[PDB]
């Protein structure tokens, strides 16, 4: 049982950290996604403000 | 990016502003003056008859 415990516990935290470093690394990539298609749109209409 | 454009929309609102302020203020006196000239030089007693 304890056997089959521990496979069981890894073999789910598999397919979850799997997801959970995906999730962390695609959000700092979102985070300077914004920060830049930021500086995009500010100066788009920055001249097209003009 | 949205700041500046519409804060230019608000000059630009304000440059069509004054645009439609004197057109139909000039469209006025043309028309008041208009009508002024019409019954000063119809006068008071002849108005009043043609009515």
């Amino acid at each position: 049982a304890m056997s089959m415990a521990v496979e069981s516990t890894g073999n789910a935290k598999a397919e979850a950290e799997s997801r959970a470093e995906a999730a962390r690394i695609e959000g700092e990539g979102s985070v300077l996604q914004a920060k830049l298609k930021a500086q995009a749109l500010a100066i788009e209409t920055e001249a097209e403000l003009e | 990016r949205v700041k500046k454009v519409r804060e230019m929309e608000l000059i630009y609102a304000r440059a069509q502003l004054e645009l439609e302020v004197s057109k139909a203020q000039q469209l006025a006196n043309v028309e008041a003056k208009k009508f002024k000239e019409m019954t000063e030089a119809l006068g008071p007693g002849t108005i009043r008859d043609l009515a």
